[PDB]
């Protein structure tokens, strides 16, 4: 699904700014 | 997951702060 | 560090189209 | 660290995904 | 959905492009 | 509003430089 | 200054998540 | 909505990361 | 072409290289 | 100005609200 | 290396949003 | 090439429009 994927490219910018220092983890598959 | 989550409304960056580590 | 920083930002991008399914942990320090 | 690895000089693809799960 | 909410995340990126120094205003509500 | 008016249909440039400064 | 112009691009995306419906100004 | 505008934009990125020093080809018609 | 290709099935690295020049 | 405070050094997200309208 | 890799991934963004319908060739060196 | 002029300093859309097709 194209738009699943469009939104995760999304998400994981947003996580990287939230998390900043401590990083996180995508695991998608869920 | 957060896909569910997030994909399917919107997530606050409260709600995003969950998957940091 | 403001370059770090920015790099960051496009690594994450790029680990997502890579990793896939697999997912990826992003560890700065 | 990525950062030190990939921000100094230019990863490919190969390298990358030596940090996915 | 949250079609709305990438689709602007787009918006600030050309608006950042195409007014330069002038700058611009992102008043969604 | 702009999400409005620019994510139904896409902008020109001439669309998105009235919200410039 | 390419620099701070590829960083501004990266701020405005920043400014985007922060202030949600609230919108902003960019003044440069 | 515009997700062929917005799939677009993913896809340059994409090829951007893919065909590095290549260098690639983006026609919207096709 | 790449819409046509890509915008509804994702394509996966492979894919994509039939592009570069 | 923003400019000149967060691309000198990383702005946190509470610094950047300081921006919002 | 880093810098100008950084400077190409904006630079297709930018030929994207102003090239539309036309398409690009993006080739580094050329 | 593009890298070369666009790098350095910024590229306006006028002069970017000279590498569409
Ligand atoms: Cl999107
Ligand atoms: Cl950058
Ligand atoms: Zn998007
Ligand atoms: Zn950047």
């Amino acid at each position: 699904f194209v738009n699943q994927h469009l939104c995760g490219s999304h998400l994981v910018e947003a996580l990287y700014l939230v998390c900043g220092e401590r990083g996180f983890f995508y695991t998608p598959k869920t | 997951g957060i896909v569910e989550q997030c994909c399917t409304s919107i997530c606050s960056l409260y709600q995003l702060e969950n998957y940091c580590n």
